[PDB]
């Protein structure tokens, strides 16, 4: 479209003009959140005036290994697209792995899923379009997947805008991140739990599994019973034994769209093979459906939380 | 039992599983712990009073000692500071590489220490080569043991020294005193491939719900060639699947002493 190409642009002069980051350069303004492992920052940088968003992660691991990261970290500098985080530099610095990109002021899904209570059908017919536009994005012109997939890792900004971020780029990061920092809940697979490797698969499952949560506003494993269902836990392996061996979630019967209920569970069939592809989502009808409709995105989003724009 | 502000706190060191830890002032070189849990009911308290008495007395030379609790700053844990750096960091961050003699005597150091906690009937609960420092390179200390009531049941840390049923959860208790040894053999791993378990697999995810379910296990064939055999053996006893298989810390220190004998 005309505009994404307009503001990717203009993102990759001022960018442009960064230059080479360094930590004096950077005041902290405010806190962003943090999750198993890094923490963010709304910080400014001086020396172009920017202000920025920067994850610090802090692993105890080899020099090699950490050197191995900043430079496979360094592939996100050509990652650039209207449905991806913007990009600014990463590197190293007292003991912390510096990742700064573009700040979102709408924040993650996740928290805009907390002050929302749930997300409407409406809203997430948009936000589906832009995570399969961008894990394409990553697929065609990368060959590189998510891995992470979940409404912690979409955001959002005032602009109406809907970009994927933490996304694969870096294996020894993953591998890093797998020897510690347990959580308390999955989007994994059941493909990948058993381990097997599907590719791409693995990335559809965990959007489905996003989708349900945030239209219902609830992590869906494991489905609610009847008297909770009502209102329209685990320790993380049963969780993982529940993904593996019960069947999947889905939406309820008539308070959503049988379109988007077709779609999420076409997204969510435990077998990787059967379960729909990039190509199939990208002309399913809840997502035809959802792109002729012209919603006010940016407004819904400003009246979730602050001043409309 | 209970300091109240006395206390003085210097720079941040890091952050584990269950609290953050910097460098303190109880006296001289102390190392205070801010743990996670930080609201405590009263119910839960009691508990944490009595598990810090039974802390107190734990003196052992290859165990760091627990010197008290302050709660009126925040709930925090005071121990004494350890110049040297942890068995994870040798291993794994510097890679200091040792000879066959002392990675064994690491081995039994520690495992003396298990067998007094053993003795005294205190479960670690978080035995990693994290928790075993190298004190001025030549002795061991473990500490971060006890304490099971800071730790509340989710996980947290690092999966890599649970034992299956410390993952599955379904338990009343899963640890148990065959849990710590299922831990020290992950630990004899670490030390026999100067390698962490896994290595191959980097889906966190996956790690837990296959280790959880039996299916996974480490693999012992990247044990360097320079192992003993009677080593490697112990190592497969410690890291058994069903905890009743395991053998407890006795019959442990015996076999690597009887080990360390028979030596070139
Ligand atoms: N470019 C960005 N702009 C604005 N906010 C951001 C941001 N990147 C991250 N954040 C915020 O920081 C919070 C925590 O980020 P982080 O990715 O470390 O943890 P997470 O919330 O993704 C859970 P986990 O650590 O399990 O993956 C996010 O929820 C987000 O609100
Ligand atoms: N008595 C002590 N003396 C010196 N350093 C200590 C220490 N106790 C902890 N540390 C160090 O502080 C940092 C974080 O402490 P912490 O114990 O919480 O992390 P950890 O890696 O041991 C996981 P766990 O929480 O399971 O013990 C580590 O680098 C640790 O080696
Ligand atoms: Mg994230
Ligand atoms: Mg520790």
């Amino acid at each position: 479209d005309e505009q994404q190409r307009k503001r990717l642009e203009a993102f990759l002069t001022q960018k442009q003009k960064v230059g080479e980051l360094k930590d004096d350069d950077f005041e902290k303004i405010s806190e962003l959140g943090a999750g198993n492992g890094g923490v963010v920052f709304k910080v400014s940088h001086k020396p172009s005036g920017l202000v920025m968003a920067r994850k610090l992660i802090h692993l105890e691991i080899k020099p090699a290994i950490r050197n191995q990261i900043i430079r496979e970290l360094q592939v996100l500098h050509e990652c650039n697209s209207p449905y991806i985080v913007g990009f600014y530099g990463a590197f190293y610095s007292d003991g912390e792995i510096s990742i700064c990109m573009e700040h979102m002021d709408g924040g993650s899904l996740d928290q805009v899923l907390k002050k929302a209570g749930r997300i409407p059908e409406q809203i997430l017919g948009k936000v589906s379009i832009a995570v399969i536009k961008g894990l394409t994005y990553l697929r065609e012109k990368h060959k590189i997947m998510h891995r992470d997939v979940k409404p912690s890792n979409i955001l959002v900004n005032s602009r109406g805008e809907i970009k994927l971020c933490d996304f694969g780029v870096s294996g020894q990061l993953i591998d890093s991140m797998a020897n510690s920092f347990v959580g308390t809940r999955s989007y994994m697979s059941p493909e990948r739990l058993q381990g097997t490797h599907y590719s791409v698969q693995s990335d559809i499952w965990s959007m489905g599994l996003s989708l349900v949560e945030m239209a219902v506003g609830r992590y869906p494993i494991p489905p609610p019973d009847a008297k909770e269902l009502e209102l329209m836990p685990m320790a993380i392996f049963e969780l993982l034994d529940y993904i593996v061996n019960e069947p999947p979630p889905k939406l309820p019967s008539g308070v959503f769209s049988l379109e988007f209920q077709d779609f999420v569970n076409k997204c969510l069939i435990k077998n990787p093979a059967e379960r729909a592809d990039l190509k199939q989502l990208m002309v399913h009808a809840f997502i035809k459906r959802s792109d002729a409709e012209e919603v006010d995105f940016a407004g819904w989003l400003c009246s979730t939380i602050g001043l409309n724009q | 039992e209970i300091p109240d502000g006395q206390i003085t706190v210097g720079q941040r060191i890091g952050s584990g599983s269950f609290g953050t830890v910097y460098k303190g002032k109880w006296h001289g070189d102390v190392a205070v712990k801010m743990l996670n849990v930080t609201a405590p009911t009263p119910q839960q308290l009691q508990a944490f009073k009595n598990e810090v008495g039974v802390l107190r007395k734990t003196r052992h030379v290859n165990i760091l000692l627990f010197m008290g609790y302050s709660t009126k700053p925040q709930l925090a844990i005071v121990t004494q500071w350890c110049e040297g750096s942890s068995l994870y960091h040798h291993l794994h961050i510097i890679e200091t590489k040792f000879e066959m003699i002392k990675l064994i005597d690491i081995a039994r150091q520690t495992a003396q220490g298990m067998d007094y906690l053993h003795a005294k009937s205190i479960i670690h609960r978080d035995l990693k080569s994290n928790n075993i420092f190298l004190h001025e390179d030549l002795t061991v200390k473990i500490g971060d043991f006890g304490l099971a009531t800071v730790k509340s049941e989710q996980l947290s840390g690092s999966i890599l020294w649970m034992a299956p049923e410390v993952i599955r959860m379904q338990d009343k208790n899963p640890y148990s005193f065959q849990s710590d040894v299922y831990a020290f053999g992950i630990v004899l791993y670490e030390l026999m491939t100067g390698q962490l378990p896994y290595s191959n697999i980097n889906n966190r995810d996956q790690i837990i719900f296959m280790v959880g379910r039996g299916y996974l296990s480490p693999d012992l064939s990247k044990v360097r060639s320079n192992c003993p055999k009677a080593m490697k053996r112990l190592m497969a006893e410690c890291l058994k699947k069903k905890r009743d298989e395991r053998p407890l810390f006795p019959q442990i220190l015996a076999s690597i002493e009887l080990l360390a004998r028979s030596l070139p």
